[PDB]
Formats: structure tokens, sequence, C-alpha cells
DNA sequence: GGCACAGGTTCAGAGCAGGCGTTCCGT
DNA sequence: ACGGAACGCCTGCTCTGAACCTGTGCC
């Protein structure tokens, strides 16, 4: 090594021709043999000698050597030592000082590593290269440029992963070595070894990525490029916060600096990041007491959703700082009288959350505790007095209050002794004491009568809802767990009286049998909603306390009949108004469904015979289940209790799934035997609606517990779901083999939607996917029903399965002959018909419906093709495994050209379909131009051409090239300010097609010039058209116009 | 190209006294464009037809952008003159297509550079003529035919 | 009834006290009737009008009732002192619907009293106005966007320009949009040069709270190659240096040294010219700025020889503008480093050193129509 | 015979790529 | 002597969501 050092010292004189060879050959020689500790001195020698010139020649060598060392470590761990990282920490610092010394070096470095196109990276990135880029991000000049580079690289990589997961053809062709997302995670893991300069780069990259692509509308084009990418940013904001101790005190301020400030756009990802960091290590929040303190002053001017997670996050801080608690309660009580509605709702939610979290040490029931127990007690009681002030306010505050009292009672039991009394006071504000009196609700006091408008004041249905849930909780928990008990049974008596008077009630009391036209109708509609709500809450109560008594269930039936006629009257008034999220609790809905269908006990059956005698209630139970699942679709929370808990709601949802599936399975449609008015509204159709909705929701939300979900519904999940897809398949086969004149199209399309939703669960390589593919092929080839939507859904299912199984191009070609046979031809001198390919195609549905779907799938495979050839151009730019890939490309284009050649003679209807065909033709010829462009780069270097693309070019010229011009002529020949927009819209694609074709002509001419083969002889001359005007039609139309 | 580009299209609300001399100037411009274009044959050299391709696509693009709204506004009032100048531009378009075919036949990168955009704008003028017929409630009058591949001297080729 | 009895009978101080205490005393129910009755008092009396405006801003009333007081008070907005104003504009900004934003914004911008109004209480009131505007703009998005739309429709007032600066500072979403709007405005020529000087004269104290934002704005504008935008940026930089305290005078030079280190020809030329006129304006502030000239001298390689021809001009001028120990230790180290650069036999280092040394010698030797010691020193070097 | 349902059409905005522009080098 | 190539700026392409309306199917 002394020879290396003295030669390096002697080479300090300025030389270029021999110096570059000496430094690069010595560099690779020392990379191949030298010890690890001697690398950093050699690194210093080579980087200081390279300052004279030939910087990038040594830069590529050293970065490639460290990448190779990283891969060696990766395969070794998959000798290992911590010091392997530490020496790199000594190395990287010095070279970035060289980047600080020499700016042109950094300029050429960031210029070369720019991702010029999607394949130009070709995994040039690496953990060491990412660390170098982040260190460059430390320097201010290239900070924005390299940050934009990293952001674009992450977006491109996420798009590449989305395309790779979107089809198995790329998986068969391309390796799965493409990843930059896990690269940054590996860099974060490696930063444990004393890489502190890197941390600034990580936080800056994370913040720019997080705030760049966050949601703003509250994105299928950029679903994974944007949303998942934000999660990656969020992920690293977690990961560094777990690892680097010193940066923990920093990043939180930036988060707060966004969270209080950016109040307009959604900030939900930052909220979830804040919750996860404070949950992991709340102690750091003690450090930023000043920041949260100045944040609390803005609580009157934040969204409520920010306030919920922020106040949930700051609770460990509140457990210690009593002065900060006093300041918080001061700003809350000062925030009570703010006229802003959001400020009031925010303050009340903060009240409920904080009193929920402070545990009363005396007799509170378990969990899911400051030593000053009496201080906690008096604090909670004065907070309850503030709530007594709160309750007399506008309707939304009251609604939130009654929604949150159940969770308050669950996490804090002693305050119930006040809360119910407070609720009882509200009950005493509306419940008349005399049982002789008919109503339990006064419409005047219930509604906010006011000048020139009408609005809600206090939802009494929600009062009864909260009272019922609190009373049921206490009766179920505290009394069995065990001077002032009497009010409990008094409440029961109150509800009992509210039951009785209600069944004896009628529409005459409430003045019913009314819309937004007049205030009278507005208050009548609001009263209708209120009586419906309190009636169904009375159904909840009576079903709860009865324990299956005949008289109680008779009361339930009469009460529900009252509710049903109220709902029918409201619907007749409507014939926005109908949509009302019913107050039925999720646990009660599950229990009601299970009791209704699955029942064996004779004492239960005696009452349930009377209950089930009305099919209206049977429809209503499944209907409220549908409404609950549809509510769950848009958000995890639900209207009833236990909205926050995902485990509880999911475990309860399994019961309704299995019960409803049993209902549909064990009961055929013949058992219904109902009239045609309600046959469409038969409970089987509603059951299939619910099955479709829930099977779309379940894997969307509860991904990890799918195995337990399917196990509880009734080994590998494939063998498990084989059973369910088999029963659904048998039901579909029975339905589709029915009478040909008519069939339940709604039932069929719901069922095939259920098949499509459940099919994605299957592992593609298992035999179950093969069975589903074969059965779908049989159904398509054997059946032909007159319904566009049914055929469209079956085609979408078939393609979604097939693309996973293999490339769809053979199916494209086989469907091409069928569509060509069914539709016809533009010449009217050639006859074609081959109907045996797929009987599902039909002359009544082939043109408008099937053609759009098959063209869209064609466009998808061209998108895959142009991505792949772009990566080929990228690896060409990088520098013979590509031959089979090229052969696959040529085969795919050949068969899809055959598909085009078969369809293009067809006389499609004039409209959007021909426009999609023209656009997809443009896409095809542009991909061909890209293909010959790729050939231009490689064959010019090689000096010769293989024999495949020649066959492709000749078959393209024989099949499609003049046929395009003939079809364009047919398109114009096929005759029929606002219309100007449509006329200008329908003017582009026909020129665009010939532009693409001629572009291909130009590029293949260049290819012939640069490869010494006259490929133009294969293709014919560009036929071109000229317009003509029929003077006789002009004379006729002008004469009749005149 | 500059002179034809600078002239703006008169609106439909403009009187026919302002439309008529516009159409007369347009007819003169297309006529002298035709007699200028027909001088290519005498000199079949590389740079002259090379510049002719680029400036032909520029000229027809400008004609498309500007004249066609005037034709849309003033078809009924001046139908016969519109058809006459359209026929003259049809002759010019035939000459342009023949030049395109000659450029394509002779394998030459520089000549073929300006071909695809030329054919795009020419075809887009054809579809704009179809749009003009559609706007005037005479879409059925429109018709198409295939144009023979004649070389520069005016003789068909295989 | 009790509150109105106290209003009627009690004197000015007590009635004022119960009025400013009104939102806490009243519950939810009595908002509308009490609002109508205090509007009747507004019609009756004028002295207690401002506290009534305050509680009307605080209390919950519908827009339809607010319309009457808005119509009554908009007439008198042009004829109220500076001490009254911020709570009135607080009412106006927080008592407007979604559709009335542009109208009231244009009307209040037209009826501004600061032009004729502009002691220490006055400047305190002005920052109170700006704090009220910061509170209103930060969350009332429709008002924020309507401000830019209204001034874009208007297409010159200093108060509007300061509001534009703070709007750029606060709302991150309007960053690129307001940058483009400012570029369009200065390109149009509506923004004259004297109003910048008057703005920095009247609102120097307020502008410090977002001086970082104005430095970022001028830094963004430096990249633009338009001559008008470049002159605008130089004017903003020199005014910010000459008006603010030593703090912003330090961050401005800290930004300018990085701009010089960027190396772009337009940016480096503009930065050097700004630095030269800055040193001309007030070398006393620049005397404290010592590390920045050292950092300038360190990166000799990026700066081109044409720029180096006048780069040494500024440092030599501020060194030899006034004799001081500050100048002494600013001169000895630069003299040593250029001497050792010349000592190096490399032609590039010799070229940079000689170009620096000739300008240094000329600048120290030149004077208007110099002791014997100075003559000996310049001859010796 | 008209309602309620749905898919089509239209749109304005967000966001970005090639192709012009210019310069340098190969041809 | 001439052209393409390269790369910064810009227009104008492409999608996207939503509102909006007619047409359809049915009571």
């Amino acid at each position: 090594q002394y020879v290396i050092q003295l030669t390096s010292m002697f080479k300090d004189v300025p030389l270029t021709a021999e110096e570059v060879e000496f430094v690069v050959e010595k560099a690779l020689s020392m990379f191949s043999k030298m010890n690890l500790q001697e690398i950093p001195p050699l690194v210093y020698q080579l980087l200081v000698l390279s300052s004279k010139g030939s910087r990038k020649s040594v830069l590529e060598g050293i970065i490639a050597f460290f990448s190779a060392l990283d891969k060696q470590h990766n395969e070794e761990q998959s000798v290992p030592s911590g010091e392997l990282r530490h020496v790199e920490g000594t190395i990287i610092l010095h070279i970035v000082f060289a980047i600080k010394l020499d700016y042109e070096l950094g300029r050429e470095l960031v210029k070369h590593l720019k991702v010029g196109q999607q394949g130009d990276s070709n995994n040039n990135l690496s953990p060491f290269s990412i660390a170098l880029l982040l260190s460059v991000t430390r320097i201010q000049r290239f900070q924005d440029q390299v940050l934009d580079l990293l952001k674009t690289s992450v977006v491109k990589s996420f798009k590449d992963l989305q395309l790779l997961q979107g089809s198995k053809f790329l998986q068969n062709l391309v390796p799965h070595r493409s990843y930059v997302s896990t690269m940054i995670l590996e860099v974060v893991k490696n930063s444990v070894h004393s890489w502190d300069h890197v941390t600034q780069g990580l936080v800056e990259l994370g913040f720019i990525l997080m705030d760049s692509y966050g949601p703003k509308k509250v994105p299928s084009l950029s679903r994974m490029p944007n949303q998942h990418a934000c999660k990656l940013g969020a992920n690293i904001l977690l990961e560094t916060f777990k690892i680097h101790e010193m940066i923990r005190q920093e990043i939180l301020e930036q988060v707060l600096n966004r969270v209080v400030t950016r109040a307009s756009s959604p900030i939900s990802h930052f909220l979830d990041l804040l919750s996860n960091i404070v949950m992991y290590a709340p102690l750091v929040l003690q450090s930023c007491s000043s920041k949260v303190t100045e944040a609390f002053d803005y609580l009157s001017f934040l969204p409520l959703q920010t306030v919920q997670r922020l106040l949930k996050a700051v609770q460990p801080l509140l457990k210690v700082s009593m002065s900060m608690r006093d300041c918080l309660i001061l700003v809350l009580r000062k925030a009570m009288f703010a006229n802003q509605l959001d400020a009031r709702k925010s303050a009340v939610a903060g009240f409920l959350l904080l009193l929920k979290n402070f545990k009363v040490l005396g007799s509170l029931s378990s969990s899911q505790s400051h030593y000053n127990s009496v201080a906690n007690e008096t604090f909670c009681l004065e907070i309850m007095d503030s709530l007594r002030r709160c309750l007399s306010q506008q309707a939304d505050v009251r609604l939130m209050l009654y929604e949150g009292f159940y969770d308050v009672l669950r996490r804090n039991s002693q305050l119930a002794n006040s809360v119910m009394q407070t609720l009882l006071s509200q009950l005493k504000q509306f419940y008349e004491p005399k049982p002789d009196l008919l109503p339990p609700l006064k419409l005047e006091a219930c509604i906010l009568t006011q000048g020139d408008k009408i609005s809600l004041q206090e939802p009494l249905d929600y009062l009864l809802c909260c009272i019922q849930h609190c009373l049921a909780w206490y009766k179920n928990t505290v009394i069995p767990l065990q001077e002032e008990e009497a009010f409990y049974e008094d409440l029961d008596d109150i509800l009992e009286s509210i039951t009785n008077r209600m069944i004896k009630s009628e529409l005459e009391d409430f003045e019913l049998d009314f819309s937004q036209s007049t205030s009278i109708g507005i208050k009548n509609n609001i009263c209708a909603f209120l009586v419906m709500g309190v009636c169904e809450v009375l159904i909840e109560y009576n079903f709860s306390i009865s324990s299956f008594s005949k008289n109680r269930f008779e009361d339930i039936l009469s009460l529900f009949m009252c509710y049903k006629k109220l709902s029918d009257i409201l619907n007749e008034k409507a014939g926005a108004n109908k949509t009302s999220d019913s107050l039925l609790s999720m646990k009660f809905v599950s229990s009601l469904l299970t009791a209704l269908f699955r029942d064996s006990i004779q004492s239960h059956q005696e009452s349930l015979s009377v209950l089930r005698s009305s099919n209206e209630f049977m429809r209503y139970a499944v209907n409220v289940a549908l409404q609950k699942v549809q509510q769950l679709k848009e958000t995890g929370h639900v209207s009833g209790p236990d909205g926050q808990n995902p485990e509880k709601i999911f475990q309860n949802l399994c019961d309704i799934t299995r019960v409803l599936l049993w209902r549909y399975t064990s009961i055929p449609t013949s058992v219904e035997e109902s009239g045609k008015k309600e046959k469409g509204k038969s409970i089987s159709l509603l059951c299939l609606e619910g099955l479709q909705k829930i099977f779309s929701a379940v894997q969307q939300f509860y991904q990890p517990k799918i195995q337990q979900f399917l196990r509880a519904l009734d080994v590998s999940v494939t063998q498990r779901t084989a059973f369910q897809i088999r029963q659904f398949q048998r039901s579909l086969l029975n339905l589709l083999s029915s009478q040909e004149e008519d069939f339940n199209s709604k039932e069929a399309l719901l069922l095939v939607t259920v098949l499509t939703s459940l099919s994605k669960l299957l592992e593609p390589s298992s035999p179950q996917f093969v069975q589903m593919l074969s059965w779908t092929s049989k159904i398509c080839k054997e059946n032909s029903r007159e319904d566009a939507l049914f055929c469209k859904s079956l085609m979408n299912l078939l393609f979604s399965l097939h693309v996973s199984y293999k490339s769809p191009v053979i199916l494209l070609r086989d469907l091409s002959q069928d569509i060509h046979g069914h539709l016809g031809d533009i010449d009217q001198d050639v006859e074609v018909e081959k109907t045996n390919h797929f009987a599902i195609v039909n002359l009544r549905t082939a043109a408008p419906t099937v053609c759009l779907l098959v063209l869209s799938q064609a466009e998808k495979v061209l998108e895959e093709v142009d991505w792949l050839i772009t990566k080929l151009k990228g690896q060409v730019s990088q520098e013979l495994p590509n031959q089979p890939v090229e052969k696959a490309i040529i085969m795919q284009l050949g068969t899809l050209l055959t598909f085009f050649h078969e369809l293009v003679q067809t006389a499609l209807p004039s409209g959007s379909c021909v426009d999609t065909l023209l656009k997809d033709l443009c896409k095809m010829y542009t991909t061909l131009t890209a293909l010959v462009r790729y050939y231009l780069q490689v064959c010019q270097s090689s000096g010769g051409i293989p024999k495949n693309m020649e066959k492709l070019v000749k078959l393209s010229g024989s099949h499609l090239t003049p046929l395009c011009y003939s079809f364009i002529s047919y398109v114009q020949n096929k005759s029929k300010a606002t219309a100007m927009a449509r006329v200008l819209r329908e003017t582009k694609p026909i020129p665009n097609l010939i532009f693409a074709i001629e572009q291909y002509e130009k590029f293949l001419i260049h290819l012939s010039k640069k490869s010494k083969v006259n490929l133009m002889q294969h293709m014919k001359l560009s036929t071109s058209r000229d317009f003509k005007i029929k003077g006789n039609i002009l004379d006729m139309v002008l004469r009749e116009d005149g | 190209e500059k002179t034809v580009k600078k002239i703006e299209p008169g609106t439909a609300a403009d009187s026919q006294q302002i439309h008529e001399e516009k159409l007369l100037y347009w007819n003169m411009a297309v006529r002298d464009f035709s007699i200028l274009i027909n001088l290519i044959k005498v000199f079949d050299s590389h740079p002259v037809l090379h510049v002719c391709l680029k400036y032909g696509r520029l000229f027809v693009e400008a004609f498309l952008k500007q004249c066609m709204p005037l034709l849309d506004f003033s078809f009924r009032k001046h139908r016969e003159d519109v058809l006459s100048l359209l026929e003259t531009f049809q002759l010019d378009t035939r000459l342009l297509h023949h030049l395109c075919g000659h450029s394509k036949i002779h394998q030459d990168t520089r000549l073929t550079q300006h071909v695809p955009l030329l054919k795009k704008t020419l075809e887009l003028l054809v579809c704009r003529v179809k749009a003009m017929l559609t706007l005037n409630n005479c879409r059925e009058a429109f018709w198409l035919g295939n144009l023979k591949n004649r070389d520069l001297q005016g003789e068909e080729i295989k | 009834t009790k509150i109105m009895q106290l209003i009627s009978i009690a004197p000015e101080n007590l009635q004022h006290d119960i009025i400013t205490s009104l939102p806490e005393i009243l519950g939810d129910s009595q908002h509308a009737d009490v609002g109508k009755e205090l509007s009747d008092l507004l019609i009756e009396n004028t002295s207690l009008t401002v506290p009534i405006l305050d509680v009307l801003s605080s209390l919950r009333l519908d827009p339809n009732f607010l319309l009457k007081v808005r119509q009554l008070v908009m007439d008198k907005l042009s004829s109220i002192r500076l001490e009254d104003l911020p709570v009135i504009i607080k009412f106006i900004l927080h008592s407007v619907t979604a559709m009335d934003t542009l109208e009231v914004i244009s009307e209040l911008r037209e009826k501004l009293d600061l032009q004729h109004c502009v002691e220490s209480s006055g400047q305190s009131c002005i920052i109170l106005l700006f704090d009220v505007i910061k509170s209103a703009i930060r969350y009332e998005k429709t008002i924020s966007e309507a401000w830019i739309k209204a001034i874009e429709n208007t297409a010159h007032k200093v108060f509007d320009l300061v509001m534009l600066f703070i709007i750029y500072s606060t709302n991150t979403q309007t960053k690129k949009y307001i940058d483009r709007v400012l570029r369009n405005k200065i390109r149009s020529g509506c923004i004259q040069e004297q109003l910048l000087q008057s703005t920095f004269s009247v609102h120097y104290l307020v502008l410090k709270d977002m001086c970082s934002s104005i430095l970022s704005l001028a830094q963004s504008l430096l990249h633009s190659l338009d001559q008008s935008i470049i002159s605008f940026g130089s004017l903003l930089y020199k005014y910010a240096f000459k008006f603010f305290d030593t703090y912003c005078q330090q961050e401005v030079v800290g930004a300018l040294v990085t701009h010089i280190c960027s190396g772009n020809e337009a940016e480096v030329d503009t930065a050097l010219d700004v630095l030269l006129e800055l040193v001309v304006l007030n070398p006393s502030a620049m005397m404290m700025n010592a590390v920045f000239v050292k950092g300038i001298l360190d990166y000799l390689d990026n700066i081109s020889p044409q720029q180096i021809r006048k780069l040494f001009y500024v440092l030599s001028t501020l060194a030899f503008s006034k004799q001081n120990e500050a100048s002494s230790h600013i001169q000895d180290d630069m003299h040593l480093v250029i001497r050792k650069q010349l000592s190096s036999t490399v032609f590039k280092y010799k070229l940079i050193g000689i170009i620096g040394a000739v300008t240094m010698a000329g600048i120290m030797a030149a004077d208007r129509s110099l002791s014997d010691e100075q003559c000996t020193q310049v001859t010796s070097l």
C-alpha cells in the first residue's frame, strides 16, 4: 500500500491522459483486494487526486463498489459487523466535503443520476447513493433539486410497482428487483450507526413528500403514486422518530407548525402521524409544552376533526401538568360562548374527551388514575356543571353531547350517577308525568320556534337513545357487579309509560296526514323524523326488557306498525327527506337478525311467530343492516355505539354475515311466493345487496383478519373460500338456466358482482383460480341472455380473472372473430360468421357494450407494452436476456394486430365507440413507433437486424395499413354554439390516426436508412383522400330552407 | 405565410360588404399559392422542395385556422365562390399530396422530416371541411374519394 | 330588562362595562332580541357604538339582521378615527356572507382612512389593525381569496401592498399563486417605485414580523430575468436593509452571500450591485458583517473574473471607508490570504490574487483632493 | 300519462409532456 | 457547407370530478 501512497503523491502533478488510466485502474484494483480500514485513506487519496480531473470516472467506480458491498452484505445476512456501516460513515462525510469544495462535481453527479425517463434509473439508486443524495440535500444549493429528484423517483417507482401488480405478464417477463420505497427504509435502518447528517435529509424529504401529494378534494390515475406515497412519507416520519433521539425534539414543532396553520385543506395524514408518534413516546411532548400551549389558544379556530385527535394526543401531558390543565379548561370555558358553530362543537368534544380520559379512582369499572382521587372527583363534577351549561344550546352540540355520553359512561362509571340525572332533567323537560296524557313529546318545546325560520333544538329520539344505552349498560354491568336507586326503575317506568301512551297514540295528536314550502310543513316533517326515531328507540327498549313475552312483543308489533305507517306517509309526501340514519344500535341489529333467522327455543318461537307474521319487519331488519353497512362503507365509524372500536364491530359483523348467508342459502325464491309489487323488494334481493356491500367493505377495511373472518363465516384461505365461491357458482348456474323469457337481472348482476369481489381474495397460482376461470369460460361460451349490463359485468369478471392468470391476448383474438361475425363487414361483399367462440356475444349487445370493454382492455395491454419498451430504452441508455422479452413483445403485437385486422372491417355504430377505436389505433401505432425507435439505437450499433420485426412489419403492412385508410373512408362515408363543441371534439382523431401512421412510416424509413434493409418495400404507398360535395343535396336543402 | 396569417376572420354579424372582398383576397391568395406551388417540378432539387414542405404545412395550417370560420359564417351567402375556391384548394391539396408521395418514395431523412405534420394538418383541413358542412346542416352532402398516387410530373405509380 | 335598565340609567363607564361583558352574561336564547335592541341603541346613541360593534362581532346573529348594521356602519367607516378602526374591521370581516366578499372588500379598500390618518398610539393601533387582519385572513379562506381577486380586478395603495406581503407570508397555499400575481402586477407597471419607499417609511415596525417572508419573496424574484422585477427586488432589499434593525440587516446579507455563491450571471450581478449600493447607503451596519465577506472570498472559483473585477470593490470600500480595529482585522486577514494566493505558483490562483490586489491597492490609495505612513504602506505592498 | 332513476354529456380546472427555440457538433 | 442533436421554456394536450340534462322504464 506504501507503493500506492507514493505513486499517488507523485501523481499530484497535472496530467490527464495517463492520470485518468492510473487512478481508475488503481481504484478498481484496491476495490478488489484491499482491507476495509485502508479504504478511507485510499478514498481520500483518490478523491483528492480526482479533483484535477476525471471526477465522474472515479465517482462511478467508488459508488458501484459500495453498492456491490451493500449487496454482498445483503446476501450475507440474508463477515457481518456493525463497523461495516461505521467506516461508510467516515467515508461519506469526506466525499460530501469534496462536493462542498467542488460544485461542478455535484452538478454532473445530479445531472447523471437524473431519471430522464422511467427506465433511465434502472435501479441506479442504492442505499449508499440515497445517503449521498441526502447529504447533498444538507447543502443548500442542490437541496430543492435533489428533493424534487427523490420525489419524482418515488412516484415513478410506485407507478412501476402498481403496473407490476396490475398484471402477471410483467411478473413472468421482468424481474421484481425494482424498488426505491424500501431503499429509504433500509437507509433509515442503517442510520442507527452514527449517520446524523443524514437525518436532516430524511426529515426534509418526508415533509416535502407528505405535504406534496396529500388529499385536497375532501384518484385512480395516481392511486398508488399519491396515496401510498404519502404513507411512505408518514412511515419515515415514524421510523426516524423511533430511532434518532436528538431529532425527536425537532420534527414535532414542524408538525404543529402545519397542524395549527393549514386549516383549509384536509390534514388527516398528519393527524395520524401525530397520533402514532405521541402514542409511541408521549414523554417528548413534555418538552414542547410551549408549542402545545400556544396551540391551545387557537382551539376556537380549528376544524373539529383536528381537535379530536389533537386532544386525544395531548392527554399524557394533561396527566402531569395541573397548571396546563387549568389553562386548557380556561380556554374551553372561554370558548363556550363563541358564536362560531365549529368552535362550540370543538370545545364540547374537548370537554367530553378530557373528562372521559380522567379516571375517577373510586369504583370506576376496569379499563376499556392520579393519586389525588378527590381532586379528580371534584374536577369531573365541576366539568359536569359546565356540561349542564352546555346542554341548552343549538342542536349539533346536543347531538354530539348525547353521542359521547355513552363512551363517557363506559370509560367512567361514577359520573353516570350525575349524567342520567342530567338526562332525566332533559327527560323531565319533555316527559309529561300524567299517564292519562297522550303525548310524551311537546312539539313546541322540542323544536326551536324562531322568527322567519324553523330548526331543531334538542333531538328527543337521541335523548331516549342515550338514556336506553346508558341504562342498559348500567343494568348489565354495575348492578350485577354490586338510597338513590329508585330513579333507575323510575326511568324504566318512564319508558314504560312512554311505551304505552305511544301504542295508544295516533296521528291526530301530532297533526300528521308538509314539505319545505312552508314553515308549518317544515316543523311537521321534523316532528315526523322525531316520532320515527323515538318509536324505533322504543322498539329497542321493549325488545331489550321483554325477555320474549307475548304481550311485550305485541306491543313491539303495534309500535313498529305505527313506525311503518309513519314511514309510508313520509314516503308518500316525498312522492334527501327519506334518508335518515336510524338510531338502531349495531349490537342490537346483529342480535335482532340472529334472533329472527336462527331460532330454536320454543318460548322464543311463540313470540317470534307473531313477530315474523308481518314480513314488513323482516324486510326492515335487513334494511337497517344495509343502511348500517353502507354507512360503514364511507368511514369506519357508525351511527350507533361502539363506532370507534374496529375489533368489536368486526366481530359483531361476522355474526350478521353468517346469519344472512344462511338465510339466502337455505331459502330459495319459491319460498317467498309474494306478489309482484314486493317481489322486486323480496328479502332475498335485499340479502344479496347486503352480501355484495359487505363483501366489498370487508377486505377494504379489515385486511389482516380475513382468515379469521372467513373462518367465523362458516387451513388456507383459498381452500376456505373455495366453498363459498362454489355455492355462489351453483346459485348463479341455477339462476341462469331459468326461463329464457325473463330472469332476475338485478339478482344476477349482484351475484356476479359478489363473485368478482370475492375472486380477488383467491391466490392466483392455486387450482381454485383455475376452476373459477374454467367455469367462467363455460358460462360465457354456453349462455346468451339479452342484457347489456349482465354481459358487461361478466366480461369485466372474465378479464379481471384472465389478466391475473395470463396475458389476455389469446382471448382478445378469439373474441375478435366473434364480434366480426356478429356485427358484419364494411365491404358488403365478404360474409363472415363464427359464433362458437363465445356465445355471450350477441348482435343486440356486441356493438355498444362489448366493444368499449374489449377496447379498454386492449388499451391496458398497450399501456403495459409501452411501459416495458420504455424500460428497454432505459436499459439501452444504461448500456443478452432481452431477446425472449423482445420475442414476447413481437408476439403480443402480432396477435393484437390480428385482433385489429379482424375488427376493423366491422361497421360499428357511429358514436363514442368509433372514437375509442380511433384513439386506441393511435395508441397502437405510437407503440409501434416507439418499438422501431428502440431498434434504431441498437441495430445501428450492431450494424445488423434480426428476422422477427421484419415479419411483424410485413404482416402489419399486409393486414392493417391500407385497411386503416379504407376504414377511415368508411367512417366518413357512414352518414347520419353547443353543437360546435361536439363538432370540434369529433374533428381530431381521424387526422391523428394518419399522423401516427405516417410517424411510423418516417421512423421505419429511418430504420431502413440506418440498417441497410429496405423495409419500405413491404408496405404500400400512403393512400390519401380528397373530399367531394354533392351539389344536388345542397340545392335540395337550400330550396327547402328557403 | 405572414401575409395570410395576419388577416383576421370577420364575424358572421359583419356585413357581406366586408365578407366579399375578404373572399376575393382569399381567392387571389390561394390562386397565387397554386401557381407558386406548381413551379416545383421545373427544379426537383433537395432544398427547394424541403422548404416547400415546411412552408406548405404552415400555409395550410394558417388557412385552416383563419379562413374556415369565415367559410362557416358565409357559406350560404357566397356558396358558389366558396365551392370555387374550395375546388382550387383541392387542386392545391392534390399537388401537396403528390409532393408528399414523392418525398416518401425517395428515401431521404431531411425531406421526410416535415411530412407527418403536413399530412396531419391537411387531413385536419379535410375533417374541418366535413365540420363546415355539418355546421351548415348539410352533413349528408359530404363525400370522400381515394386520390391516385401521381408523382411530380403527373403520372400514376404502382 | 335588567341589562337595558342598567344601560339606560348608568353612566358611560358602567354601561360600557356591562356592554363589553354582554357575551358572557347572556345565554343562547336572548341573542336576537338583545341584538335588535342594541341596534336600536346604536340608532339612538353614537358614543357607545364601538363596544356594540364589538359584541355584535362576538355574538351570534343571522346575516339578515347583520345587513342593516352593515349598511348603517359602512357609511361612517370613512369618518372614524384610527383608535376606533380595528374592531370595526373585525366586525366587517367576521359578519359577511360568502357572496358579499368582493363588494365589501373593494368598498373597504376604497374607504381606507389610513391615507389621511398617517404618536406612538397610532403605530400601536396600526399593528392592531394588522393583527386583526392576520386573524381574519388566516382561516376565512373565502375572504382571503376574494382579497387577491378584488385587487387583481382593481389592478397601488400601500396598505393593500402590506396586506399582500403578509398574505404571501401566512397562507402557504397562495404562495405560487400570489408570486405569479405579484409578477404580473409589477410587469404591468401599476406598482410604482415611490410607494415602496412610503410603505417602508410608514410600516417599518409591522413589516419585521414577516421580514423573513419578504426576504423569501425577493429571493424568488431574483431568479426572474425581467428588468422591472430585478429592480423591484433590489429596491426591496435595500429598503429592508436601511429600515430594519441589525437582525434583518444580518439575514439580508446572509441571503445575499448565498446568492453570490449561486454563480448565476444575472443573480450574481444583481447581488453584487445590491451589496455595493448597500455599502454606499450605510457602511456602519456592514462593519459588523465580517464572516460574510470571508465566505465570499472563500469561493473564488465559482465567481467569474468579470464579477471579481468589482467584487473586491465592495470589500475594499467597506474596509477602508473608516479607520477602525474592525477595519484592521478585516484588512490583515484578506491581505494575508491574497498574499499567500499570489505566493502559489499556480496561474489561476495568481490571476485571482493579482486581480484582487490591484483593485485593493487602488481603492486604499485613492482619495479626494493620505499620510506618509499610508504612502509607505501602499508603495511597499 | 308522468315520476324517479340512471348514464350520458359537458365542463373547468389541475397537472405535465413534447416540440419549438437556440446552439453546437457531426455529417 | 450543412444538418441533427441537445436541452430550457412554453403551449396545449390529457385526465379528472362534478354538475347537469335528457332519455328510459315503469306505475
